[PDB]
């Protein structure tokens, strides 16, 4: 009688055990080599010509830079628009101010805050978190629908009197992501979630904690805040609500690089998931060491 | 770190007092009174919150 | 020429007084060959001075 | 440096910090914050 | 260890079409936390050639090579680009061992025989066993090839690392 | 009693020319220096 | 009964005229046996003079020096009573390690570790003494960080004493490579060192010690780089001539404390000079990361304990006065962060304390730098500092601190309940 592949796999065993680090030397893992793998029987050729490695390293460098080039684009846009308007910037967030305050020192603090933010910005900054939902598949269709709703003509009396409800507009309260930089003790908080609504009496912006409490760092002189909206509009706000406003351009990067760096993952059906979409999930199928295994 | 140590004290700002340190100045009898703010954290003998 | 290199590393790097020289100090003469090959770190004279001190010290020890 | 204002007259404040934002700080505190940030920023081929 | 055997058989069956050879890995507390190991859902891998091009895309480039356009209505070539990008990732089998163990002792407790050049023991709080495929189309494989490892958790969050073939194969290929 | 000017849309803050030139020279320094972080990582 | 020795220890560690020469000898020797053996004659004269002319036992501030004096200077180089004081100190450490474990029940081992390591943290190898001289033999599950990432064996380099090592001297200020003394600390001496630094020192001093590092590169260059030491023969003309020869710093440091009727100043300085070839490097602070043992890891299995230690430094009880320019204060532990010493050594800290006088206290309330200020991840927290602040300077206070280190794991619970403690 014949011999099964599993028996010879077991008997042949392994002879290798090697530690391999990732390119940036963040993580180490072990590789096992089995002497009975079909890998052995192939006629394999291997070569590591230097120019190919040099090109690979250049491509890897290009992969890393995608976030930092975007941050630098935001910074140089800030400087460009600041030069464009001659340093005069209008209030855009609701706060009370006094004429007796020495605004020169808060200008200096704004300069320090700009330097510190450029020093600390990272992949988890508000820019990346704000643009990431744009890469989702539903995003383009949703934008088309939003535009088509936004510019439709005023209803005639017939449709008001008869038929369907009025098409609802966008909600008044938006979700933004922000980067908060504090100077007095160097501290930058990247990618904080905030809710933004526009005040009725004056058309300025009011920002609130996700729990509903008012965010108070407009009143604190030592902190400047950068906001980014899902429409990719960004405000750089120094205390008092005076802000620098521009758009986050990203045409300096190829679609492929941005996309393959941080397109969002989408799941596939597995154990515990409802076959219908959007249903309430049951408990997560954890496998744990605290308990006896179910079998 | 050793060189940066002076730079920390260079700025004359005081720091918040940690909750675990605040627990230490109650006497044995008024630890249990309603004036002990920190009681809401004292949940488990073997763990800190 | 090793003479110019030795004189430079003796008079600029080590900053030694004229009273002490290569002829008068065998330890310095032995150390000069090693120091010359290390053309960098010459702005960090303290390393060379301390190394000379510890070589003299190990010279005087009873072993 | 000086800000321009739409309202010609100022108004008093009758609300707590948890409902409206107000920028208020003494001059001495501003100078201290400025110098502290100045040293901090520097502290941070 | 059954995952490695199954993956070896599967890659042997698919080699004629895929030209991918199997690579067996072990993960421990140096790459992921205990909670992450207990709640792991999927592991994905991607092959990248020396020029920085992913395997699943067209050899001669794509529309994706064009710059992005800042238009919300365009997103970024939205649906077609999303489909192209998702297509390049590939799913691998994995099993989790949730309790502390010694790797060599565990392997010997199974049917395997172990004979290393140096028999140093390695202890780990937990182990994740998975197999990744490395692409060798010409029947040649270049040391500049890069391989990506992705771990995905139930909330949809993920963590990525990349490795280049030299570090994975330098002495192992020279031995054969 | 402290008195304040309440917010509006047409109240603006103006930068003096000294601070503006300092900001512009910092911008030029940052543009030309090229201390990019990806270079640090690859280094 | 060790009351007299402990009383003398109390009076010496709290004395404000503790000679700063001892700190220099401590950093030069840095626990090296060969370095101490060469320097032995200097230490005997220094100890006898400093005990007779000032009523305090000297070199008591350092564990390594105390042990080396106890074992190597017992041949007859010292009068019997001083040697017996040092022997009493080491005996006190032994008594503490006797109480700390449970000898009647600590047989066996569990998951590769001694059963005693599960009972008291004083025997666990994951806890480090605040001042480290050698790396430990046992590192089976612990990581140590010098700059950003745990040190691999490639990043650890071996010092080469007695040969030219100028590239190492150039790297003195660097951080990424760590230079070690090629020795490794056994478990027993590791435990004794922990006893000395965590139990005895804060109990006797009441949190008034501190750690400092010396810029000993520039210090040694400014100190010994003289024709007197360079042209040292294989001239004792007069006292003033010797003063001029050795320099102001050395004549202030050494003269009345280490010289003798049979040993003038110049040859005493020459004796001190011979220790230079070991030198070491500048001070640095290390971070220790270690998951708890397999019993304490049941709940919160992802907890990583963070712990900060001082390397190439020394523990001081007074601010040095001659070596102010070369001295750097390092407040890194709630037992060693004395604001008085730091304010004396650093002007920024002096201004900080002047602004906030309530921070002057010694109960661990003095703010540590943000890097070190991880209260919850540390092994010892606020109760330890409070107790050491209030405790009297008696043998019992040491043993109370030792017993507070009993572990909480279920294994420790069954062990110590079976002993009916």
């Amino acid at each position: 009688d014949e011999v099964a592949r599993t028996d010879e796999w077991k008997g042949a065993g392994v002879s290798r055990l090697r530690e391999v680090w990732d390119v940036q030397h963040r993580v180490r893992l072990r590789v096992l080599w089995y002497v009975n793998s079909f890998w052995r029987s192939r006629e394999l050729s291997y070569d590591d010509h230097e120019v190919e490695l040099y090109r690979a390293l250049d491509a890897y460098r290009a992969r890393i830079a995608v976030e930092y080039v975007l941050i630098r684009a935001v910074r140089d846009e800030i400087y460009a628009v600041l030069r464009r308007d001659g340093g005069a910037l209008p209030q855009r967030f609701a706060c009370h101010v006094s004429r007796n305050m020495s605004w020169r020192v808060v200008w200096e603090l704004c300069r320090h805050a700009l330097a510190l933010w450029m020093d600390w910005a990272d992949v988890r900054s508000c820019i990346i978190k704000a643009l990431t939902p744009r890469l989702s598949r539903g995003a383009a269709a949703a934008a088309q629908r939003a535009r088509r709703q936004r510019e439709r003509s005023a209803p005639k009396p017939q449709e008001l009197l008869f038929g369907p409800r009025n098409e609802s507009g966008p909600p008044a309260e938006q979700t933004w992501y922000a980067d908060v930089v504090r100077c007095v003790r160097a501290q930058v908080d990247l990618g904080v979630e905030v809710r933004a609504a526009r005040c009725p009496r004056t058309g300025l912006w009011i920002v609130r904690d996700r729990r509903g409490r008012l965010r108070r760092w407009l009143s604190q002189p030592e902190v400047c805040v950068l906001y980014v909206t899902p429409d990719l509009d960004f405000y750089w706000v120094l205390p008092g609500g005076f802000a620098v406003s521009s758009r986050v351009t990203l045409h300096g990067l190829a679609q492929r690089a941005l996309r393959d760096r941080f397109q969002n993952f989408e799941a596939v059906l597995a154990r515990g998931m409802h076959v219908e979409a959007g249903r309430q999930e049951p408990e997560t199928p954890r496998v744990s060491g605290r308990r006896l295994p179910f079998d | 770190a050793a060189r940066r140590i002076p730079h920390f004290y260079r700025v004359r700002r005081e720091v918040p007092r940690t909750v675990n340190e605040m627990k230490q100045d109650f006497v044995v009898t008024d630890f249990y009174k309603v004036g002990n703010i920190t009681l809401y954290t004292e949940l488990h003998p073997f763990f800190d919150f | 020429k090793r003479d110019e290199k030795h004189r430079h590393v003796v008079n600029v790097v080590l900053e030694l007084p004229t009273e002490i020289s290569e002829a008068t100090h065998p330890v310095l003469a032995t150390m000069l060959s090693k120091y010359t090959r290390m053309s960098s770190l010459f702005n960090d004279k303290c390393a060379f001075k301390l190394d000379l001190l510890r070589m003299v010290a190990v010279s005087r020890t009873r072993r | 440096s000086l800000l321009h204002t739409f309202w010609r007259l100022p108004v008093a404040v009758f609300f707590e910090p948890h409902e409206e934002n107000v920028l208020r700080c003494p001059e001495r505190v501003l100078r201290r914050l400025l110098e502290d940030a100045a040293v901090t920023m520097r502290g941070g081929d | 260890m059954e995952t490695h055997l199954y993956s070896d058989l599967a890659f042997e069956a698919r080699f004629a079409d895929d030209e991918q050879l199997p690579l067996h890995l072990v993960l421990d507390q140096e790459v992921l936390s205990n909670e992450e190991a207990e709640t792991l859902r999927y592991v994905y891998y991607r092959n990248v050639d020396s020029a920085g091009r992913s395997t699943g895309r067209a050899p001669g480039g794509d529309e994706d090579d064009a710059p992005a356009s800042d238009d919300a209505e365009d997103a970024v070539g939205g649906d077609r680009a999303f489909d192209r990008e998702r297509r390049t990732w590939q799913r691998a089998c994995f099993r989790v061992l949730p309790r502390p163990l010694e790797l060599l002792d565990y392997l010997r407790q199974s049917g395997l025989t172990v004979t290393l050049e140096k028999e140093q023991r390695v202890r780990m709080f937990y182990a994740v066993f998975t197999t990744l495929g490395l692409r060798c189309p010409d029947n040649r494989l270049s040391g500049a090839q890069t391989l990506h490892l992705r771990l995905v958790w139930p909330d949809g969050s993920y963590r990525d690392w990349e490795f280049l073939a030299r570090d994975l194969l330098r002495e192992e290929m020279e031995a054969n | 009693v402290a008195v304040f000017f309440e917010p509006h849309e047409e109240n603006v803050l103006r930068c003096p020319e000294r601070v503006l030139r300092r900001l512009l020279e910092d911008a030029a320094v940052t543009m030309r220096g090229g201390g990019w972080r990806e270079d640090v990582l690859m280094d | 009964d060790y009351e007299e020795t402990l009383r003398l220890f109390k009076t010496t560690v709290t004395s404000p005229n503790y000679p700063e020469l001892c700190y220099l000898v401590d950093v030069l020797v840095h626990g090296n046996v060969d370095a101490f053996l060469l320097i032995r004659t200097f230490v005997a004269r220094c100890i006898v003079n400093m005990f007779h002319t000032r009523q305090l036992l000297v070199f008591a501030h350092s564990y390594a020096l105390v042990t080396l004096i106890a074992e190597h200077l017992a041949d007859g180089a010292l009068p019997p009573q001083l040697l017996f004081h040092y022997r009493n100190l080491v005996a006190v450490l032994r008594l503490v390690t006797r109480i700390s474990a449970l000898p009647g029940l600590n047989n066996g081992q569990l998951a590769e570790e001694p059963l005693s390591a599960y009972v008291n943290a004083l025997h666990d190898h994951r806890l480090w003494p605040p001042f480290v001289t050698h790396l430990p033999r046992n590192m089976e599950g612990v990581q140590v960080v010098a700059d950003r990432q745990p040190l691999n064996p490639a990043n650890i380099e071996a010092r080469h004493h007695g040969v030219s090592d100028v590239p190492r001297l150039g790297a003195m200020d660097a951080d990424e490579p760590l230079f070690v003394d090629d020795y490794r600390a056994t478990d027993d001496e590791w435990t004794l060192q922990k006893v000395f630094y965590l139990c005895l020192m804060p109990a006797m001093t009441n949190n008034r010690a501190c750690g400092l590092g010396l810029n000993l590169k520039t210090l040694l260059v400014d100190l010994f780089y003289r024709p007197a030491f360079l042209l040292m023969p294989a001239p004792e003309d007069s006292i003033a001539a010797q003063r001029q020869a050795v320099g102001e710093m050395l004549t202030e440091l050494v003269e009345d404390v280490a010289t003798d009727a049979h040993t003038p100043l110049l040859q005493a300085c020459r004796e001190l000079f011979l220790a230079v070839q070991f030198v070491g490097e500048h001070v640095k602070v290390l971070e220790v990361r270690a998951p708890l043992d397999h019993a304490q890891r049941q709940g919160l299995p992802d907890f990583i304990s963070r712990q900060h230690v001082l390397y190439n430094g020394c523990c001081v009880v007074t601010a040095p006065k001659t070596l102010i320019e070369y001295s750097l204060p390092v407040p890194f532990h709630r037992f060693y962060s004395n604001p008085t010493i730091c304010a004396a050594l650093s002007d920024d800290i002096k201004r900080y304390v002047t602004e906030f006088p309530h921070y002057h206290r010694h109960d661990g309330g003095f703010p540590l730098p943000t890097a070190f200020a991880h209260e919850y991840h540390n092994w010892l927290r606020s109760p330890f500092s409070r107790y050491s602040a209030t405790c009297p300077n008696v043998l019992h206070s040491v043993m109370t601190l030792a017993a507070m280190l009993y572990k909480i794991s279920p294994v420790s619970l069954v062990l110590q309940t079976k002993a009916h403690i």
